[PDB]
């Protein structure tokens, strides 16, 4: 049994009425449940048997279905209720849960704005080289960052790390940290980020030499 | 997923001997 | 033949825990007493921990009591050990062994032990961070919006507090979430935007606090 | 009112192994089947592994079938989770659950949840070494004894193979046992003393060899 | 109940019948084991209830005792019976041990030559510095090296290893690494090594500046 | 140690329930 989740991100705002469905590969009966969760944050039980609300739960969320098809509604949004939100079907020992659906904050599209930065040169004597690729308030959330290293596309070598929303313009801003050890970093010229976003009709590149 | 020698029984959602 | 198999050891910091499974080929666990015993690297055994048959009765060693936990699963033929709170003495090979003998009777000596697994406990239960400056760009994107900020790198524990300008400067500061490296230390970075034509006048410090290390830096940030 | 607290969290290089461990407060969990959920990077939950009261029934995500291992402790109220032969999409935030609500009844949802532990594994499973010299002091212990070597720093995992001139050098040589440096990785250091008089001419080389990682690096040494 | 094993090193020859000791701190009854250990592996029953000889365990083993007082004899050592060797008190359901007694291959007294080897350049260009002390064929076992940095004593900040005796002469090697940053390795001028050892009537220091 | 209500016997090597 595959729970399929739709859609995969929500953009909403306060006070809005809006409405998730969980699908089912087959039929599942009632035995479906809701939960919320925050980022870095334990799931909470919302909804199960389909629409029996837990109890401290408020009560402007509610679940109905049956068989294949089932729905979670929020009347009425509050800042709280910004998450994520998971389906899941259980039965008999097992469990299994759909993607997951990021409810957001709506405004327009934003693209990031990039800037790239040389490692600094205490750093470098030190023997480690890190190239940093910031990607300033952009929207919606899904941005790829790509790193090439003399025209040579970068893999496993760099890790990321996104902000949450924004609380004055609500938009996120993303960091990308390319990591090398002094001689390898000494062994090229043109260090570039490329930037992929919904918000730019085409890719950005930003880039400096050694120096 | 059940035990061997037992179904689920989706309208209880629990395990049954068959 | 009776062999045992401890899997769980590696590199911990003080203070820290880790969890050691050992399981067994060639007989069923629940007919014996198990036992954790270490080799400190000073050459001589300590015994650390037991279960009786069927979990009546779990025994350790006084340097270990409070902080580990033996536990064991006669179904499946497994024994556990949690080690939390770990000291740098700690440090040690750990065995799982059973008591028996060729003639099995009331009391028993360790008949089987398994190959072991290394266990270290780092003494830096904490490190201090390095903060390296990230140079704004003189010349970009004319003069409009230029970025700058602080590249936080290799600490350990979580978290770190940032702020610039002494707490002046609120508006336009990013501060990311701390990243994982392999090395086993965190690292973030601390963006903030600022006009193009204030670079050549105002000075721009960020303000880090690693409370854990009791490490405060601050990193006057400027130009290339 | 109802907690569950997980440990046993790191960093673990591929193929190795974890070992994680669930304790909980104010319930008891011999009325409750116990499950493990990961939090995936890509923002979704898998249903990992449970484990039925009493032990009767464990069972897996085909996924981690043959790798992973549920136990349970009812009388400490534990649950653990090996994890074996570790993969790269392993990388997760582990939960423990309990099957449970406010009125108990035959089908039930996962009512309360510890916080997670985050474990990561890296995709380097192997790192071949680097080889430095360690140089004869060519003005000391006069025309008698001269002592140099080879310095194989930073591999993972053992053993390395070291051997002096392609194996025609076999007297007086050492390969000292490795160590394992904070970093996690393994280092030792091999030595050969030499006649004095040979310096100017015999030229010294080490075949240092790593099979895990496919590495043969040849090293001259000479005096400086 | 507290075990005390003696000696803590049995210096001994090939075919030689030797016996190690230990005494419990209050009557024990027959209690006791006795292990083999060899380095790397895992301890070996030999003999239980103080005097029964385990199945496969060669007969020239055995022990004997009562009370607070116990003795393992081996008769006609061989190659393979030099390791470590361990008593223990088991009753109840926990068990102590003795500090162990290593048995080692006797030879005359013979003192350390000690060799002193400054980091490489390529190493020190990566950013770290390591710094080498070789203590070469010597016997017994004990030695004391100190790290002396500006003749300030070094601490928890180097690593050592030991070869086991030699096939030809059964002599000890032992391989000392103090590790710096580059930054730290600059900052001082003589890099010290002292070595104690029985063999030498007063310590002797083997030391090199930077360049 | 032995478990609550139980001497070291060092005659039989067990933990003996015992009363006093």
């Amino acid at each position: 049994v595959v729970m399929t989740q739709s859609p995969s991100t929500l953009s909403a705002s306060v006070g809005d009425t809006i409405t998730i469905t969980c699908r089912a590969s087959q039929s599942i009966e009632t035995w479906l449940a809701w939960y919320q969760q925050k980022p870095g944050k334990a799931p909470k039980l919302l909804i199960y048997k389909a629409s029996t609300l837990k109890t401290g739960v408020p009560s402007r969320f509610s679940g109905s279905g049956s068989g294949t098809e089932f729905t979670l509604t929020i009347s009425g949004l509050q800042f709280d209720d910004f998450a994520t939100y998971h389906c899941q079907h259980y039965a008999g020992y097992s469990a299994t849960f759909g993607q997951g659906t990021r409810v957001e904050i709506k405004r327009t599209v934003a693209a990031p704005s990039v800037f790239i930065f040389p490692p600094s040169d205490e750093q470098l004597k030190s023997g480690t080289a890190s190239v940093v690729c910031l990607l300033n308030n952009f929207y919606p959330r899904e941005a790829k960052v790509q790193w090439k290293v003399d025209n040579a596309l970068q893999s496993g070598n760099s890790q990321e790390s996104v902000t949450e929303q924004d609380s004055k313009d609500s938009t996120y801003s993303l960091s990308s940290t390319l990591t090398l050890s002094k001689a390898d970093y000494e062994k090229h010229k043109v260090y570039a980020c490329e930037v992929t976003h919904q918000g730019l009709s085409s890719p950005v590149t930003k880039s400096f030499n050694r120096g | 997923a059940c035990p061997p020698s037992h179904v689920l029984d989706m309208r209880s959602g629990t395990c049954l001997a068959a | 033949e009776v062999q045992l198999v401890e899997s769980g050891g590696g590199l911990v910091k003080a203070g820290g825990s880790l969890i050691l499974s050992c399981g067994v080929s060639n007989f069923r666990i629940s007919a014996h007493t198990m036992n954790w015993v270490r080799r400190v690297p000073g050459g001589g055994l300590e015994w650390v921990a037991s279960i009786s048959t069927s979990s009546t009765y779990r025994d350790y060693a006084d340097a270990v009591k409070g902080r580990f936990t033996v536990s064991r699963d006669d179904l499946e033929d497994f024994v556990y050990l949690q080690m939390h709170k770990m000291r740098v003495e700690d440090t040690a090979i750990y065995y799982c062994a059973r008591k028996g003998s060729d003639r099995l009777s009331d009391n028993d000596p360790f008949d089987a032990w398994g190959p072991g697994t290394v266990v270290t406990v780092s003494p830096a239960s904490t490190k201090g961070p390095s903060v390296f400056p990230l140079a704004p760009s003189s010349k970009s994107t004319s003069g409009g919006t230029a970025a700058l900020g602080c590249l936080v790198k290799d600490y350990f524990p979580e978290p770190v507090t940032v702020s610039w300008n002494s707490g002046a400067l609120t508006s336009g500061v990013h501060t990311f979430p701390a990243v994982l490296q392999s090395s086993g230390l965190y690292s973030l970075s601390s963006v903030v935007t600022v006009p193009s034509s204030s670079l050549g006048t105002q000075t721009y410090i960020c303000n880090v606090n690693h409370k854990p290390s009791n490490t405060k830096v601050d990193k006057k940030v400027e130009p290339k």
